[PDB]
């Protein structure tokens, strides 16, 4: 009753805002994008890791079969009895590859055609598509199931031999045709490999037969100078081993 | 700069697990000093103020000499001696003059005890209900901090070179952000929690300190200088009328008593 | 750390479905605690007060005691017979003398109605105000915890070792992901919703128990310590003028009582 | 269980564009239903408001009973009716006799004007400004539960089962993202139009409310109670004087008395 | 739905530069507009009570009416002429009769200064402090939708359909998020600085007002009806012994009157 | 728009290290303002208000005029003069007769210590709480745009045209960001302390002032105007009593000299 | 001076945490979420080929080092002389297999270890996971650069086809402890011929040695049935070709 009507009012202060929802929220929208520019940037760059793989792979291919498609028509430029399989990266001869019983050398047209592919592999190994991706020359011997093994394992070894002489024979006409680096390449290039008996169709003629197929690099290899085993100049002339009486 | 170089190189190296655990004990430890500074207070606030209602309750028909001697003794001894103190000094005795003694008939409020027991000085202040009221918003600070950093140590860590390096990269974000997420639940969880819990006692604290400040406002009721003016105006009236009255029975008086002289001065003659 | 490690394969051994059928359960019965204790007591708190003031408007061309008994006999039963006691005790009651005793004429309020009407009083405590308009907040809040729970039950099982266990734990993640946005979306639905519900029924409540103190100060007028002042000094006044005009009358009365003597001895000698 | 998979696959049934237009159409009957039960009942006010004010402004040199009448017809036929009869309760009348009768000389003001037209009575309660201080919250909530709705079509829509479809599946997903997005914003945008209207209307309501309170204001004068009390003071030191006064001259006048019966006695004898 | 396409259409097809721009733009209109209305406002409020306070320091000493008049003239000139006209209706002048004439020796305080020269009145209404506390709010609220329409507008970009075109899409996501975040970013630092402004003109406005209100108590006294109170009852105690000292001094004159008037009889006799 | 891009390569040409340092030195300002202005002047008012609590509570058993000189010199060379000089010029004295002067028995508290040293004036005022209690939320939007700002130089410079691009540029996004929230993690610990020293200081400052107020009210009673009333009505009961006593003693005393008059003339006779 | 003590009051009223701000944050946390497992599941779907090709390598690498870790086991069990290179697929005889200049021979103690080692590779190529990966046994060849090319490729091819005879020639102690099914399957799974030029070792006398090398089958091979071929059973004892008393 002793007090006053006319009193002072108001008194009450304005609540500050809580500002911890707000910073949860606008940092979890720095967040959330964050997260949606890091989901597109990684999707686009892991599609295109997988995109320049097959690219890469798939450009390989490409020049590996340009590469057979050029050997294979410079050998028939050359001779015309030669086979190119592209299918599956093989060299072949027709009629002059065939062999009969005890025999260990071709006969003159597979001299000669052997002869003559030689260059064509050194021009091919010489192409920017050689310096990428081409490798060594294995030499597949192939003789009859039949009869026995060892004698046809043994004929096989001596048809290579053979073969690999008339290739860096002194007396062959590649020793005097080629030059000291077209001979390093040479022993780069051809080297022996294993004895098959892939006989079929009891074709006795077609399957005793002896070619080099060529083989690539991988494309996760890596080229390095512990493969590349570099031949010593040639100080002096190389003689066949098995004679002509044997 | 490079101090700032050097700290960002030595928190990229912090373990992911050690950001919601630092969050699981820092949450922890405000929630046990949440229970211990508001919530245990706060039921104890609640129960004294119940158990003051009851002992006023006890005294509403008591006279009210005993009635000031019981809620003395009642707040005497306890934190709200001097709000009693204050409410007592604007109560206002009534004296009537019986058998020779001055006693008190009626005690009259003057104020109601709210302007005194506010909700203020016995619950806000004791509670620290001005900060705890902000302690959701703290945790869930806690919890925004630990889970951008953790988010962030999973992101600097997510770096696919190879389409074959995705699914590790995958698995050890997922777990990163796995870290990151029990940090932000836990504090909102927690920062929920102590929502809840505060909001309720603080509703039940002012339920029962209304209830006690009703109690206190019942025993004696206000308006006695509306009575005293009353009484002064009346008094003012049969005043004007007794002076009346007076007048004319001292007129009455006189006159009497002059014939009465009269007469015995012609008994003398 | 190994706590961390078993913590994390204790809390994510719950199945993937449970965290959305809890925030749904959770919510629902946060609702319908909302529906019980809330709104059913909203309305029925305005229903009340719209009766009350029917009854108020209904007795305001009454007789003052009449008004009374009318008031006392509407709360004394009711949950505002607190209130009303205050009220009372709060009026004054003007009394005159008509056929021999104290008859009250006129009753007089000493302070506002909502004093004591209050709207904490009778909306704010029953109502719980203080904790259900914080309770959105806590709906949305258990909505993110739900989020945080299903994504750490989805993250902790991922299973990177076979390809189609990377299918499996992908579509478990997404599902999870789907349960998470159902409960969040059901969370805030529920949230405005209360929103909506528990600021209308404030608004209608503060409205009505607005016009019902209206009412009740409609029935009696204020001012009456400046009427009593006014009396008082208006009998001042006149007392002043009174007692002049008395000593005036008395001594013209016994000069009327000497004359009369002088006379009357004059003819007794 | 199968039940929340079953609701699931209800849910998600709708077509995306369904989303945003009920977000849009219920976000805009409530921006409707603000503009009709706020906005224009705000306007309405603060036009009465000033009409009111300008007619309390030209009876101020008018008499006290002539301004009393103008204000009882400018409130009786009015939604202020009941805020004028308390004011002017609380108005206290200053008769003085003139010409044989009571007339009124004064009015004065024992409360503010503000007391009794305040600011919930003829702003709040009105406007429901108890309800519509939320409303944006609502809105925001409302574009929220479109965004979350829209965001669980697009999740369920996506299903990358194949190398190939995964851009596809992401497009089709950022576009259900942008679907939800433009639902959240035009509920945001609206909300923050509701804030900015609600605050202005808010904001000239009370300055006008106040313009019209210190229009009525200014119409009396307050402190009758000082001078009540000082005029009895001055009456009670006054009355001392006159009561000495009056004494000192009936003593003087029966002095003169009785000389004047001696000297008639002795002529007599 | 053809309309909603065609709504997002229109939407998402606007330069995203224009998003930050509209941003900014609206923003700084916002700033300009309360550097306008609330700062500039606010400091001449705050000099001109520097102004006032200075000048009502100056009459501490004066005389009641000199200080009457210098106030008035100070003050019935300028804005706070309403607020000076209520403070003085509530000011009791203390008269005195010398040399003839009633002259004010004291004006007391009957209610204090801050009731007529209010926060709300003088600082609220004028700044508009009712709107501007919610302008922060309001300026996040539109950076928010500006965040929201870039990331709809960057989604929309963002549909490569060709991995050729894929780098082009995260180009243009990146600069479009790039402008939403401008937008958010400079939203937020103006709602800050509005903030820090508004907040320090409020605190030096109050503290500088509350200075002019003291300045304004210190020249008046209160507690006027509590000393005409007292002495009211120390003219009733001394109103009780002049009676009953005037009743004996009665009683002396009348016997000493008896006696004189028996000695004029006993020489006549 | 040439201008937005201009401004783009302006604030995104930034070192990234240079966000980080900006918003701790600008937070660690604010702190260091903090403390400055707020904590370390909050510790002086509440020890002053203990000191000052202690110096009342000494001169509880005082002779009031020696209190009231004590408390005099208390204040003059203090803050809280000004407050002082209300609070006394509030006070009502009572003096008594004794020795023939009027001296001061008592001293009486017509409004309370509160109400001159208020919580605003002692407090608010000089701590600036309107302008420091929305510290904590600009600490908040200073990171927040820390946080802003370094996320947009991470997305000015990504570069996604190629996988190594698109890494390098991730790093450098996530090392931005990284930096940024440093930034905002110092601002959110920083906000977290300024809310619990705030809020704890406030606490005490308020609970020791209302000590201090307390301490205050308890020298000086109120009630003094229903003493005074209530002496009133009963000086006013008493003295129609001695009123009648009066006229009933002057009629008997008046017998009594008219029976010695006429007993005295017989004689004579 | 009449005011009422007894006035409306309203308390210190804190407002809610606004809806909207916690609401948004959990939008945020939500879209954050979503770009979260939406880059998850793009990533694992776009390399979900390249996860699976990873799982099978992974696998056949697992394979082939159970099966190197069995053969070495049974070397060890048996013949300590047999000693076999798990990290790239090597059988080494160091100490058994030195090669004299000019010879193509071998101690006791290598012919001990050759018809040691044969059943036990045969036993583990007729296990699972020999029928699974274990292609034909490759036999390694080496020559030195010095010299002449064609001494030293015929020194390698006789000391290649001595080990073929000592694997399958009458009157061997192999023979005496084996069966023609096993015979077959020696026949089979074994091919002749291979020459090589390293200089990954310090002594020249390192490269006069022979090795076993084991290769297996590639993923996308998967043992295709057309490339085996057939022999008939063996109707008279293998006689060698090479000159033993020399
Ligand atoms: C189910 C499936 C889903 C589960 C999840 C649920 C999700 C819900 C979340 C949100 C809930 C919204 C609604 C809540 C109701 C509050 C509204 C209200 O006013 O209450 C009505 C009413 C009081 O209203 P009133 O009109 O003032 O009084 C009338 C009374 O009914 C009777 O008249 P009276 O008052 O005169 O009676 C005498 C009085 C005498 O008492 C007193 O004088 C003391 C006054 C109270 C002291 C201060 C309260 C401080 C808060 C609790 C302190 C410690 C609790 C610790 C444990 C809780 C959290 C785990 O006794 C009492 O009635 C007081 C005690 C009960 C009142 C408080 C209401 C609920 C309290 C529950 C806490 C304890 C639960 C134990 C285990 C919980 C496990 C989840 O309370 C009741 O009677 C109880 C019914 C309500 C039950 C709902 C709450 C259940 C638990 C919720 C979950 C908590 C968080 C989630 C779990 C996370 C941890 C794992
Ligand atoms: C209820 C709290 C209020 C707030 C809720 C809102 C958030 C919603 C999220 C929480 C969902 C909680 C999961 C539901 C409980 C289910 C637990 C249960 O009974 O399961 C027993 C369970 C495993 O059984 P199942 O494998 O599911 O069944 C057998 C078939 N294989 O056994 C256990 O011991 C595991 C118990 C783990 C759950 C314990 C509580 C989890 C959390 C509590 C509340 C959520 C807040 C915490 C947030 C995270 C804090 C780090
Ligand atoms: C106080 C409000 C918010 C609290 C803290 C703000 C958080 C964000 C902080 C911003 C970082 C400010 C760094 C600037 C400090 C000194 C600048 C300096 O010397 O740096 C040099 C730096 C690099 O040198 P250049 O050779 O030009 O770049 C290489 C190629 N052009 O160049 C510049 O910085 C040039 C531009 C000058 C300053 C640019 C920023 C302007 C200020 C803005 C921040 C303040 C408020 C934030 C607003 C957000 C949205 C507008």
């Amino acid at each position: 009753m002793f007090g006053n009507a006319f009193g002072v009012k108001k008194r009450r202060s304005d609540e500050a805002e809580k500002p911890f929802w707000i910073s949860y929220a606008d940092l979890m929208t720095a967040m959330m994008v964050l997260f949606l520019v890091v989901m597109v940037a990684s999707l686009s760059s892991v599609t295109q890791r997988i995109q320049r793989a097959e690219q890469g792979e798939k450009a390989r291919g490409q020049d590996i079969s340009r590469l057979c498609e050029r050997l294979e028509l410079h050998a028939r430029n050359v001779n015309k009895n030669i086979v190119v399989d592209c299918h599956d990266n093989r060299i072949s001869f027709g009629e002059a590859g065939r062999f009969a019983h005890n025999q260990f050398f071709l006969n003159a047209e597979g001299q000669k055609a052997l002869q003559d592919v030689v260059p064509l592999v050194l021009e091919a190994s010489n192409s920017e598509e050689g310096k990428k991706w081409f490798k060594q020359i294995v030499i597949e011997g192939f003789t009859d199931t039949d009869g026995s093994y060892l004698y046809n394992l043994h004929l096989s070894l001596q048809r290579s031999e053979w073969v690999m002489c008339s290739l860096l024979d002194s007396r062959s006409p590649l020793q005097k045709n080629i030059s000291a680096e077209q001979q390093l390449q040479i022993r780069k290039l051809f080297l022996a490999g294993g004895v098959s008996f892939n006989n079929a169709k009891e074709s006795k003629e077609a399957s005793r037969r002896v070619e080099l197929r060529m083989q690539f690099f991988g494309l996760k290899d890596k080229r390095d100078k512990a493969d590349e085993v570099d031949f010593p100049p040639v100080v002096n002339k190389e003689v066949c081993q098995l004679v002509m009486p044997l | 700069m490079s101090w700032l170089n050097s700290i960002l190189v030595t928190l990229t190296s912090v373990e992911p697990y050690k950001v919601p655990v630092t969050v699981i004990v820092t949450v922890t430890f405000a929630f046990v000093c949440f229970i211990f500074f508001y919530l245990l207070r706060s039921i104890r606030i609640i129960y004294g103020l119940k158990k003051y209602t009851r002992s006023i309750n006890s005294i509403e028909k008591s006279a009210p000499e005993v009635q000031l001697e019981h809620l003395k003794s009642l707040f005497q001894r306890s934190e709200l001696k001097h709000a009693w103190n204050a409410f007592e000094a604007s109560l206002h005795s009534q004296y009537e003059l019986e058998n020779g003694e001055e006693k008190i008939v009626r005690i009259r409020a003057t104020a109601p005890s709210a302007s005194f027991f506010s909700e203020q000085q016995l619950v806000d202040i004791p509670l620290n209900t001005e900060f705890f009221k902000h302690l959701p918003g703290i945790l869930t600070g806690m919890g925004i901090i630990g889970t951008f950093y953790g988010l962030m140590i999973g992101l600097n860590h997510f770096d696919p070179s190879t389409p074959e390096q995705v699914s590790s990269s995958v698995n050890n974000l997922l777990r990163d952000v796995l870290y990151a997420f029990l940090g932000s639940a836990f504090a909102i969880f927690a920062s929920i929690l102590v929502t809840w819990l505060e909001k309720l006692s603080i509703a039940k604290s002012y339920k029962y300190l209304e209830k006690f400040t009703a109690a206190l406002d019942s025993l004696y009721d206000s308006g006695v200088g509306e009575e005293y003016l009353a009484s002064l105006v009346k008094s003012s009236n049969e005043s004007a009328t007794q002076a009346r009255h007076l007048k004319e029975s001292l007129v009455t008086d006189l006159r009497d008593m002059l014939l009465h002289l009269a007469e015995s001065q012609k008994i003398e003659n």
